[PDB]
């Protein structure tokens, strides 16, 4: 075609809807990680996820307003994952590399198992 | 703005 | 913070969100514009537009799941605004820059209102 | 990925 593109928008968008996650708007599932509670929109999580995608893409489970993750899901790695799929950042630490690659593989987010991957790769 |  | 980033993320996610679009997953909303209906999700218009998120952040309006636009609103006009919001590309022609610019003046599209105006300069 |  012949459009012309705003760089900074799909930004912008993502700006935005982390700041209605932040301030609890129009928030429409619960994911529970053990003791844990996130609130988050489907939305988000189907465009961030593998796991997440099939979840919600299923007749019945679309329905539900709380997700019960494995029991094996650490909360921190999940909290990490959830901000990065609102932010694009990733706050990886030697702390934290080995439950954050864990949890993204559990979620199916390719990208992140990729640059844990090449973390841990560097380390050894 | 920009040509994609 | 000591964050890493993922430069395509929010266009990844954005691209994804379309998808869902597309295939109207999760769509909580439609817009009527006269005689035609555009389905939606109520996140990504609220994140695109100052009038949806005022219209979304009423505590009576965020339960509609019909909202009718003004009359005056041209459903081209809002149909390319649609499309540029589910895709950063906006399909400004000649023949369209009135309406587009119109509805998005109505919509609060500041950075659409601001091309509109300097390609309709750029004429004069 | 990079430095932001
Ligand atoms: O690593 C990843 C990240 C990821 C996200 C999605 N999300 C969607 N995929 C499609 Cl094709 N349309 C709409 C979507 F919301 C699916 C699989 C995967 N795998
Ligand atoms: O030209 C524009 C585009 C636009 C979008 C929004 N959207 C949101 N704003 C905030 Cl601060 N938090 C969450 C949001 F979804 C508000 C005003 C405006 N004006
Ligand atoms: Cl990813
Ligand atoms: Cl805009």
């Amino acid at each position: 075609d012949s459009c012309i593109q705003f760089t900074r928008h799909a930004s912008d968008v993502l700006l935005n809807l982390n700041r209605l996650r932040s301030r609890d708007i129009l928030t429409d599932v619960v994911i529970v990680v053990s003791r844990e509670q996130f609130r988050a929109h489907k939305t988000v999580l189907m465009a961030c996820s593998g796991l997440f995608y099939s979840i919600f893409t299923d007749q019945l489970k679309c329905n539900l307003s709380v997700i019960n993750l494995d029991p094996e899901i650490n909360p921190e790695g999940f909290c990490i994952l959830l901000d990065f799929m609102y932010t694009s950042r990733l706050n990886l630490r030697e702390g934290n590399i080995m439950a954050v690659m864990a949890t993204a593989m559990y979620l199916q987010m390719e990208h992140v198992v990729d640059t844990c991957r090449k973390f841990i790769k560097a380390s050894e | 703005w920009v040509i994609p």
